[PDB]
C-alpha cells in the first residue's frame, strides 16, 4: 500500500481544468512539493512547540509558523482559508 | 357626497379563525404614532392572501 | 479651537468626620455599597453626609517604612495614590472581603460612632438582582460576626428609589435603572417588585467608557500619548448624547453642513552651438510670452494637460501590471510562453518585454520633471470634501501633517452618539441579548393578561407610572427617547408618563431613609441575630422591597 | 458515519495528516485543530500551483501538464519563486533571458 | 511638604489590629480569591445539582431566569471601520465596510492580526 496524494490533486485539479491531464513526472512534481511543505511547517510548528516550555501542538503554533515560511500575500490568504476551515469544522452542531 | 377612510401602516398581527370556512379576522396595524386593531370581513381576507400580504409588511 | 482635556483636578481639603457628641447608638444607618460610589449618612438627614468613591491604596513610604491607608476621598490627594486606587468590586460581584471590612472600618470612624463590642446601630443595605448565595452568605458572616449588628435588611436600589418617589407603599410602575456594570428593568405590581419578571441587560457606565477607549484606539493607532480612564470618563460625560432617531441620523452625521456643528475637538495635553541655440530658443520664447501670453499660456496649459494625462496612463499601466489576475499579466504570460513555446524585429519585441521596475520609476521622475517645466511655463506666460475617511479623521477642516499641536488632536463625530446606543441596540457591544425597548414592549403588551391589541388595567397603569434612575441616566436626550419608542409601539391614546429626577444617583438614599422613617413597614424587613441563629445564612426574608426566594 | 474533511469542507485528507503528524514525533501532544489547518494550507497551496500550470499548458495550446508548464508557472510568478528559489526541478528547463547589450 | 502632609494625613486614620469599631471576636478568616468566573460556575453546579436532586423543583428568580433572552428582531448592520451603514462585507477577514475608498484604504492593506479587534468590539472573533 504504497501511499501518495494522486486522487486529491487530480479533483481539485479537475474543478477548474476539465479537459486537462497530468504526466506522471509531474505528478511527482505534486506529490515532492506537498511533501515538502508538510515537513516545512510541521518541523517550525514543533520548533515554536519546543520555544515555550509547551508539550502540544495546536492551531495557534501551525498559524504562526504558516505567517513564518510564506511570503506575505500567499501568507494572508493561507491564513484567511483554514480560518475559515476551522470556523466551518468547530461549528458542526 | 362621499367619504374617505383608510387604514394604512404595518401588519404586526394577522390571525385567521374558521367556523372550512373563516369566519372574521383579526389583523393589526402599526404606525409611527400608535397602533391600532381591526376585525376584517372574509373576502377582505381573500384580497389579502391575493397580495401575498405576511407580517411585516406596509 | 479645540478644547484641552488633562485628569480631573485633585481634592485639596481633606474628608471631614461628624461630631461624636451627636451620635445616638439607637438611630439606624444607611450604606449603599455602590460599584462605583459609596454612599452612608444618618437616617435623620435627608441627603447623605459621606459621598466618595470605592477605593483603596495600600501606601508604602520608603523612608518610614510603614503601610498607610488611604480611603475614598482621601485617595483623591496625589495622582500616585489616585493611580494605584484598589476597588474591592470585580465585575458585579464582591471578591475580596478584607477591603470590604478595611472600607466600613474606615466610614464608621468617619460617621462620628462610639462603639462597644461592635456597632450598636441596625444597617440598611443594598444588594444587587438575585444574587449568588455565597455574596449573602460573606454579607451575614461579615455584619453578623465582626460587626454585631442587631438588624439588617437587604433590598435594591431600583425598588428603594421607586419608593423613593412612592412612599405610600402600593403603588404600581415601571423602574428602568441605569447603573454602573448592568441595566435593569423591574415591573412593580401593588408596590412589590415582581422578581419572576425582572430583566438584566450586561451593560452599564464602565463598559461604555471601554467601548469609547476601544473606539479611540482603533481609530488612531499612532497617537503618541497614552490616555487615562478618567479621562476617557470625562469625554463620554461631556460630548456623549443620545439621539432622537439613530436609524436616520447615521445618514446626515458626515456631511459638511453637520459637521460644522456637531463636531468636537480634543487636544491632548503635552508641553557652444547647443548653448547658443538654448539661448535663442529662450529669447524667443521670452519674446512670445511678452508678445502674446495668453496664447503662450493656453497652449502651455495644454501641454501640461497633456503631460498629466500621459502622467495618469502610465500610472494606470503600473496598477495594472502589479495585479497577477489582470488580462495584462496574462498577455504577458502569452508573449513569454510565445518566446517558450515555438529575426531583428522578434529580437527587439523581445528586449521591449523586460522587466522595468526602476526603469518606470525613472520615467515617472522624468515626467514629473516635465509637468513640473510645463507648470512653470505655464506661470510664465484630491479634494479632501469628497473623502468620507478624510471627514471621519480629521473633520471638516484640512490638515497639517507637520502641525505639532494638530499631531494630538482628537475628533468626536460619529462617537458622540454611538457610545450611548447601545443599551439600546445591544448586539454591537457584544451581547446578544434584547435592548430596553424591546424587554419593555414584551413586558407591557405580552404580560400580566395582556393580549397584543388590548392593555389590561395593571399594563395601563404600569404605563402611567414609569420611573427612570440610576446612574447612567445623566446622558441627554434619554427621556425623549423613551418616551418616542413607548408612543411607538403602545396603542394611540395610551397616556404615558415617564419621571426622572434631578439627580437620579441619589435617590436610592433617600429611599432607605425614607423607609426607615416609616416605623410600621420597617419590621417587615429587619432580620434579627436569633433569626440568623435560628435559621442560618440560607435565610432569604420575602418582602415588598428586597429579594425572593430561588425556587417555588 | 462521514469524514472530517467533508465537515470542513475540503477535499484533501485530514485522518492522513493527522496521522503523519502523530508518529512524525514532532511532539507527544497534537490539537484537534492542526491537521485542519494544515489541510487548508496544502489545499490553498496545490489550488494555485494547479491554477497557474493550467494556465500555463493551455498557453502552450496542449492539453496535458508538462514540466515545462511547471518551470514556466514557477519562474513566472513572484513569490511563489520566492517560496521556491532552493528547489531544482526535473525536466524543466530554463526561463528565456537575453542580456540588453548582446542584442546589437 | 508633600511628602510630610501625605503623612500627616496618614497618622490622622489611625486603624489598629484592637479595632475600636469592631466585635472582640476577630477570628479573622482565610478564603480563597473567588473571582467572578468562578462564581457563576459553581452558581450553575449548585442549582444543577438541586435540580437534579428535585428530579429523583420549579426555578423562580435565579442569576440565569433574570438573563434578558436574545431578541427576535434582524439586527442592523455597520461598518466596522468608520460605524455609519455596512453595505459590504469583505470575503477575506469578514469586515463590513461602508464604501469603496474605506475598503481601498483600511480593508485591504491593512495587517494581519488587526481584524481580530475589530471583530472583537461587536464579539465577532
Amino acid at each position: 500500500r504504497k501511499e501518495t496524494y494522486s486522487s486529491y490533486i487530480y479533483k481539485v485539479l479537475k474543478q477548474t481544468h476539465p479537459d486537462t491531464g497530468i504526466s506522471q513526472k509531474s505528478m511527482s512534481i505534486l506529490n515532492s512539493f506537498v511533501n515538502d511543505i508538510f515537513e516545512r511547517i510541521a518541523t517550525e510548528a514543533s520548533k515554536l512547540a519546543a520555544y515555550n516550555k509547551k508539550s502540544t501542538i495546536s492551531a495557534r503554533e501551525i498559524q504562526t509558523a504558516v505567517r513564518l515560511i510564506l511570503p506575505g500575500e500567499l501568507a494572508k490568504h493561507a491564513v484567511s482559508e483554514g480560518t475559515r476551515a476551522v470556523t466551518k469544522y468547530s461549528s458542526s452542531t | 357626497k362621499e367619504t374617505k377612510e383608510v387604514y394604512e401602516g404595518e401588519v404586526t398581527e394577522l390571525t385567521p379563525e374558521d367556523a372550512k370556512t373563516i369566519s372574521h379576522v383579526i389583523v393589526g396595524l402599526k404606525s409611527a404614532k400608535g397602533t391600532k386593531t381591526l376585525r376584517l370581513d372574509p373576502t377582505i381576507y381573500e384580497s389579502i392572501q391575493r397580495e401575498k400580504v405576511s407580517i411585516g409588511d406596509v | 479651537k479645540a478644547v484641552v482635556i488633562d485628569d480631573p483636578p485633585l481634592r485639596q481639603t481633606p474628608e471631614p468626620f461628624d461630631e461624636q457628641s451627636a451620635y445616638n447608638p439607637q438611630s439606624p444607618i444607611a450604606i449603599d455599597f455602590g460599584s462605583s460610589k459609596l454612599r452612608a449618612g444618618f437616617v435623620n438627614h435627608a441627603t447623605p453626609t459621606h459621598i466618595f468613591p470605592n477605593a483603596l491604596t495600600k501606601f508604602r513610604d520608603r523612608k518610614l517604612n510603614k503601610n498607610f491607608t488611604f480611603v475614598g476621598n482621601d485617595t483623591l490627594l496625589d495622582q500616585a495614590v489616585r493611580s494605584q486606587s484598589r476597588s474591592p468590586f470585580d465585575g458585579p460581584f464582591v471578591t475580596n472581603w478584607n477591603l470590604t471590612e478595611e472600607i466600613l472600618d474606615y466610614t464608621f470612624h468617619h460617621l462620628g460612632v462610639v462603639p462597644d463590642n461592635g456597632i450598636p446601630n441596625p444597617i440598611l443595605l443594598t444588594e444587587r438582582l438575585a444574587t449568588v448565595q455565597s455574596q449573602r452568605t460573606n454579607w451575614y458572616q461579615i455584619l453578623f460576626e465582626t460587626y454585631n449588628v442587631p438588624g439588617v435588611t437587604f433590598g435594591i436600589d431600583s425598588l428603594f428609589s421607586f419608593y423613593n418617589y412612592n412612599p405610600s407603599g402600593n403603588k404600581t410602575g415601571l423602574v428602568i435603572s441605569c447603573g454602573h456594570e448592568d441595566t435593569n428593568v423591574i415591573p412593580v405590581v401593588d408596590g412589590a417588585g415582581i422578581l419572576t419578571d425582572a430583566k438584566r441587560i450586561n451593560w452599564g457606565g464602565h463598559q461604555a467608557v471601554d467601548y469609547l477607549n476601544d473606539l479611540m484606539a482603533l481609530k488612531y493607532p499612532y497617537f503618541p500619548t497614552k490616555m487615562s480612564y478618567l479621562q476617557y470618563e470625562t469625554m463620554y460625560k461631556d460630548y456623549c448624547y443620545v439621539s432622537r432617531n439613530y436609524d436616520e441620523d447615521i445618514e446626515k452625521i458626515l456631511t459638511l453642513e453637520n459637521l460644522d456643528t456637531n463636531d468636537v475637538v480634543v487636544e491632548a495635553p503635552f508641553t557652444e552651438r547647443v548653448a547658443k541655440e538654448e539661448e535663442e530658443k529662450k529669447l524667443k520664447e521670452q519674446q512670445w510670452r511678452e508678445t502674446d501670453l495668453n496664447g503662450w499660456i493656453k497652449d502651455k496649459r495644454l501641454k501640461l494637460n497633456k503631460l498629466i494625462k500621459r502622467r495618469k496612463e502610465k500610472l494606470k499601466l503600473r496598477d495594472e501590471m502589479k495585479d497577477r489576475k489582470s488580462q495584462v499579466s496574462q498577455n504577458r504570460m502569452k508573449n513569454l510562453a510565445s518566446l517558450a513555446e515555438d529575426n531583428d524585429e522578434d529580437w527587439l519585441i523581445y528586449t521591449d518585454i523586460t522587466q522595468n521596475p526602476e526603469a518606470f520609476e525613472e520615467a515617472l521622475e522624468y515626467e514629473y520633471k516635465d509637468i513640473v517645466e510645463l507648470e512653470r511655463l505655464l506661470l510664465e506666460h484630491y479634494d479632501w470634501r469628497n473623502s468620507i475617511l478624510h471627514l471621519f479623521l480629521r473633520g471638516p477642516r484640512p490638515h497639517d501633517s507637520e502641525n505639532i499641536h494638530e499631531q494630538h488632536q482628537m475628533h468626536l463625530n460619529v462617537e458622540r452618539i454611538r457610545v450611548p446606543e447601545v443599551i439600546f441596540q445591544p448586539t454591537m457591544g457584544g451581547q446578544d441579548q434584547a435592548g430596553i425597548c424591546e424587554l419593555s414592549e414584551t413586558i407591557l403588551l405580552k404580560k400580566f393578561g395582556s393580549q397584543p391589541g388590548k392593555l389590561s388595567q395593571t399594563s395601563i397603569d404600569m404605563v402611567n407610572n414609569v420611573l427612570i434612575t440610576g446612574g447612567n441616566a445623566k446622558v441627554p436626550g434619554l427621556k425623549e427617547r423613551i418616551v418616542k419608542e413607548f408612543t411607538g409601539f403602545l396603542p394611540t391614546g395610551t397616556n404615558i408618563t415617564v419621571n426622572m429626577s434631578s439627580d437620579p444617583s441619589l435617590d436610592a438614599w433617600k429611599g432607605m431613609a425614607a423607609l426607615a422613617r416609616n416605623e410600621e413597614q420597617y419590621r417587615k424587613t429587619v432580620i434579627s441575630k436569633k433569626e440568623y441563629e435560628e435559621y442560618g445564612p440560607e435565610y432569604i426574608k420575602e418582602h415588598k422591597l428586597g429579594n425572593t426566594k430561588y425556587f417555588e | 458515519s462521514q469524514s472530517r474533511s467533508a465537515k470542513a469542507g475540503l477535499t484533501f485528507p485530514v485522518g492522513r495528516v493527522h496521522r503523519l503528524l502523530r508518529r512524525g514525533n514532532y511532539a507527544q501532544r497534537i490539537g484537534s485543530g492542526a491537521p485542519v489547518y494544515l489541510t487548508a494550507v496544502l489545499e490553498y497551496l496545490a489550488a494555485e500551483i494547479l491554477e497557474l500550470a493550467g494556465n500555463a499548458a493551455r498557453d502552450n495550446k496542449k492539453t496535458r501538464i508538462i514540466p515545462r508548464h511547471l518551470q514556466l508557472a514557477i519562474r513566472n510568478d513572484d513569490e511563489l519563486n520566492k517560496l521556491l528559489g532552493n528547489v531544482t526541478i526535473a525536466q524543466g528547463g530554463v526561463l528565456p533571458n537575453i542580456h540588453q547589450n548582446l542584442l546589437p | 511638604e508633600r511628602l510630610l502632609f501625605l503623612r500627616s494625613v496618614g497618622e490622622r486614620n489611625e486603624i489598629g489590629f484592637p479595632s475600636r469599631f469592631k466585635s472582640a471576636h476577630y477570628k479573622k478568616p482565610t478564603r480563597r480569591h473567588k473571582s467572578a468566573r468562578q462564581l457563576i460556575s459553581d452558581e450553575n453546579k449548585r442549582i444543577n445539582a438541586l435540580l437534579t436532586k428535585a428530579n429523583k423543583l420549579v426555578p423562580k428568580a435565579t442569576y440565569f431566569s433574570v438573563e434578558a433572552p436574545p431578541s427576535i428582531r434582524p439586527a442592523k448592520k455597520y461598518c466596522d471601520v468608520t460605524g455609519l451603514k455596512g453595505f459590504y462585507k469583505s470575503p477575506t477577514n469578514n469586515i463590513r465596510y461602508h464604501n469603496a475608498e474605506i475598503y481601498q484604504l483600511i480593508v485591504k492593506p491593512m495587517a494581519p492580526g488587526v481584524d481580530q479587534e475589530y471583530l472583537k468590539l461587536r464579539g465577532a472573533n
